[PDB]
């Protein structure tokens, strides 16, 4: 048998730790999105400059 | 920087075109004076030749 109190305690700490990582995940997602936007804008601006 | 330079290049093309247009007129005036003088000098020799033939 397994006491549900121990299972909930580990899950609660993991959920809070995952919540902190969620903020970290949100920041890396924004940084990756910003890199894509900068690269896309660079390609679009490059075509206009040549024309 | 290329996008900013592209605007500068576009302005440079207009400035270079105006400079070439002024240079073309300046070259034309200088060339016309020399071309007219060279033709007159040849015709002056012909004028002496015509006078020599007449005499």
């Amino acid at each position: 048998g397994i006491n549900p109190t121990l299972f909930i305690a580990q899950l609660i700490n993991f959920l809070l730790l995952i919540f902190i990582l969620r903020a970290l995940l949100y920041r890396p997602v924004m940084n990756l999105l910003n890199e894509r936007t900068r690269r896309i804008e660079e390609s679009v601006r490059d075509a206009e400059k040549v024309r | 920087e290329q996008l900013a330079n592209a605007r500068r290049d576009y302005e440079a093309e207009i400035a270079r075109a105006r400079q070439e247009a002024a240079k073309i007129v300046a070259q034309a005036q200088e060339r016309a004076k020399q071309q007219e003088a060279e033709i007159i000098a040849q015709a002056r020799r012909e004028a002496e030749r015509l006078k020599e033939e007449a005499r």
